[PDB]
């Protein structure tokens, strides 16, 4: 048959609506899936975060025995 | 197949009778999947590099020791074939549910394979055309769901469970096909988003596979099925074997798939694992448990949908990027930290779902 | 002869912003060359130039999204002063290149601080509509080096 | 407290009955540990940073974020407080076993704190003489072991279990004290030795805690005890709550201790977790199970002793250092990669340890 | 009382021998607990790479397209 | 009075290599103070000086194993010139200080390239055999500041 009680319909609709976002990704053009400009922003983030201000300073003298 | 050969050799040596017990089969399947993945890894990565890039390469820092230049993006073959071999060796081949899971896994794996190959050799900007990819995904999912419904017509196999209510459990009839479509294809496409953070997709996948193994073990026994109040599917006894095989394959891939990944999983592995998880959640009446346990997948898909909805209606951005883990990445969280935080979240939700099924 | 993929298009054009201010011009005596079907040219301009014969004079209106991506608040972002090299002191309007996994990405300085500087990667025309008055001076086949680049 | 308060309040409201069941208590223990950890952080991060560097330093935007500089080394206080709070709230005070675990944990955390505090507030490393730590560690361990021995002798409570075989099982006399001392102190040392990498030690601790939680659940029931042929220690039932709280605290800490860790575990957390694992493996007749499940710690310390003995006797160095993690760090494996390597190894070992109980 | 069969003492010795390394940090010299020659070199190797992570370079370009 | 733990040693030493070339010398008129029981110095000198009375004259042979350690090829690495400052043009033989998390370690330039340089972080005496002629001029207890340092 078909789900009868209001609880049945509510549960089925809730589960479908929770699986709905993963299946409406089908209709999203790839451009909106990952804009190229924002990808360049993430690449900038990776490079900048890789940057470290530690930078070799000169040494007065070496250690002694 | 070896279990059949164990039934054959038991008559000559009683020692082989140990191969029949479920626990030994599960543990040995896990170990064999891990060992085959480990054996294949170093050869597969080098071979893929030759295909993808120059024949001779070697890690150098920081341009490749801590960065991901020159890393192949076709390593999902490891997961696919490890799962296939472990299941087909240590799982009963006469059970139709194992065959169903394997065929779904193989179909999604070949789709991912052709997509990755289109991207790595022909360098097409669109890669695999969306229409063909999605058409094949849909034909596979709809055929499998139709076969399962025909098998389970007017039979508890077509019922729907609810995490916190026991008495509500309708018989979906033809809507079983629609539900199978939604869970299989949705999780197959949701695991695709999760691949973009250097192993964010191998887990939850592993923890979810373990939870599904436990559920199938409980589901496959009359006493445990009655105590937990789950529909009883005799063939669930071998679904646990496939779940342990998936755990083994995922851990074997994570062997080489940690920051910095020696190989990206790609579609060949992501689609394979997502389809395997969705199909397992179909044969086991555990769609809600997949939703609860796989919170990262559903959250990333909801995040992309919500970001495009914002772009359409408001024009603002709810999250800096469509995948929410990438939004955290932009916030400042480094990949090694976001990946493990999402692993924490996935494990927490897996335990929460297991407890919820414990209580119902 | 008409524009086609793998062909170099020498471009002489006069471009005005959305507000209507000229940015600069490319004289017919020294047209600028650009590949076709590779994405180097602006998407709207590249689509407009498809199939046009040599010497054709036309005006094409390209929106902000069509020309580039909309202004991104993620692209603009901070960075310490120490990271920089090749410049003793940062002034607004400077341009720098950050070499990245994905590829080269230019940036420009928009504000400065005593021990801090905010860096912007957005193009000057990223968030502004553009109108192009383009004339195709000549067309020629792309060289191997040009295709590689 | 809450368990007793709920028991008293049942008649006022019947909804309090839910708090009595073991599964719910364990689940809320895990959730409460995680909540306490995520609530102390990042507030505790800033408070402790002011202590160690004299000021709450910042990442200063995309500055160096993957260095040991700028990270406090007092992270274990969060673990201690979370475990204590969760145990006190969701465990029965009456059972002496929970009190033994709690006293061991608190004592070891204090011994680690007296070392770390002097490490910070003093420039040179010899602020605390290792002998103080070492002696008080031994004293608390011996006291607890002697108390457990006297609590029961000639009874299953003092019977070591052989992991694979079941027929071979001795009844221990005063030697039980030596076994407990060895297990607790060695586990504390190894967990302390494993904290060289921020995320290396906590996750294996979580895995062993979960394994011991499952074993205690099996140990605390006559039916399960006779099914697995493991001694039935009645007081061991509440140890499930302690193990689940440890798992939750470890997850909450690793939420902040992941590479690049915002704070290092330090002596406090490492010693406390090691002592908790040791006392759990002593109360449960599962010393060999601690060796198998916690194989990462044992192998690390074995490598340490092997390297030092090789230096002492011969000129060749078997490893590049005493620990394994550094040895692979120079083999070409970066820090987060090797952290996940050890995580996978620990997961496999804990699964094998859980499996070996069924071969009895 | 005391153990009786060979397998009992065998198992106890196997247990103790496995825990003996875990407790041989008891008597391990401090000079050898943390090596020095390579440890210095190890942290120095990491710091060296961390110093050379990235560099930001100037640009001199022209208008588009 | 003899040498003991946590005692400062005023050292006047004459050290020579196995080849027979001097590297440094501390005269008796200005002994160099050092701590004891810490191991920061050469292990051989530290161990031999143990239990020696004040004013005693002795000679001890020091090997590579007894020294800071053997030579390791990982300490010599090519690194760009941008990772130096404080020099108008990176010169050959200059010494630099890597501010490692463990502590200060030296970095010396072995060669210079156009945009890069070759440096080595290993100690000068690493992998060498040495002979120490030493004399304990005086002995005193270490101060709190000295112990902290």
């Amino acid at each position: 048959g078909v789900r009868w009680t209001l609880w049945d319909t509510l549960a089925f609709l809730l589960l479908l609506s929770l699986l709905l976002p993963s299946l409406l990704i089908m209709f999203i053009p790839s451009t909106f899936k990952r804009p190229v400009s924002s990808w360049k922003a993430r690449n900038l983030r990776k490079t900048l975060l890789m940057a470290s201000s530690v930078r070799l300073k000169p040494l007065n003298c070496s250690r002694l025995p | 197949m070896l279990v059949w050969l164990a039934e054959h050799l038991v008559k000559y040596y009683s020692g082989f009778n140990v191969f029949s017990y479920l626990t030994f089969r599960a543990i040995v399947s896990l170990l064999t999947a891990l060992f085959i993945s480990l054996w294949m890894g170093p050869r597969m990565i080098a071979h893929l590099q030759k295909l993808s890039f120059g024949q001779v390469v070697r890690n150098d820092g920081p341009e490749s020791h801590f960065s991901k230049r020159g890393t192949p993006t076709m390593g999902g073959i490891m997961i696919l074939t490890a799962i296939v071999i472990s299941v087909l060796l240590w799982a009963y081949p006469s059970n139709p549910y194992v065959w169903c899971v394997l065929v779904v896994l193989v179909g999604y794996g070949v789709i991912g394979f052709v997509d990755d190959y289109r991207k790595v050799v022909r360098k097409d900007t669109k890669g695999l055309i969306a229409r063909w990819k999605y058409f094949w995904m849909s034909v596979i999912a709809l055929g499998v769901a139709f076969a399962l419904y025909l098998a389970g017509k007017d039979t508890p196999a077509t019922q729907l469970v609810v995490p916190f209510f026991k008495d509500v459990m309708p018989q979906l009839g033809l809507f079983y096909i629609l539900l199978a479509y939604f869970v299989i294809v949705g999780t197959g496409n949701a695991v695709n988003l999760t691949d973009g953070l250097d192993g964010l997709a191998i887990m939850p996948t592993v923890f979810v596979a373990g939870g599904f193994a436990l559920v199938a073990w409980a589901t496959g026994n009359m006493n445990f099925a009655s105590y937990l109040h789950i529909p009883y599917l005799r063939h669930a006894g071998e679904l646990v074997i496939v779940c342990t095989a998936i755990v083994g394959a995922g851990l074997g891939f994570l062997w080489f798939n940690t920051y910095p990944a020696q190989v990206f999983m790609g579609d060949v592995g992501s689609l394979a694992l997502g389809g395997a998880l969705g199909i397992i959640a179909v044969l086991l009446r555990q769609e809600f448990l997949l939703v609860i346990m796989g919170g990262v997948f559903v959250v990333e898909t909801l995040s992309v949908i919500l970001q495009v909805g914002s772009f359409k209606l408001r024009g603002q951005r709810i999250f800096r990027m469509a995948p929410i883990h990438h939004h955290y990445e932009l916030k400042g969280w480094p990949e090694p930290r976001v990946i493990v935080r999402f692993w924490i979240i996935s494990l927490m939700l897996v335990l929460i779902g297991l407890a919820t099924l414990k209580v119902r | 002869m008409k524009v086609a993929k793998d062909l170099v298009v020498s471009l002489a054009y006069q471009v005005r912003t959305e507000d209507g201010v000229l940015v600069d011009e490319s004289p017919v005596s020294a047209p600028l060359d650009y590949l076709h079907g590779h994405g180097s040219l602006i998407s709207g301009l590249e689509t407009a130039l498809e199939g046009h014969e040599v010497g054709d004079k036309f005006d094409v209106a390209v929106g902000a999204n069509d020309a580039y991506g909309q202004y991104d608040e993620n692209l603009v972002q901070r960075v310490p002063k120490d990271v920089f090299m090749g410049v003793d002191e940062l002034q607004v309007g400077m341009r720098f290149l950050a070499e990245t996994d994905q590829g080269p990405v230019p940036v420009e300085i928009t504000a400065v601080e005593d021990d801090h500087v905010v860096v912007d990667g957005n193009h000057m025309l990223a968030g502004q509509n553009l109108k192009f008055n383009v004339e195709v001076v000549a067309i020629r086949e792309a060289t191997e080096e040009e295709l590689a680049h």
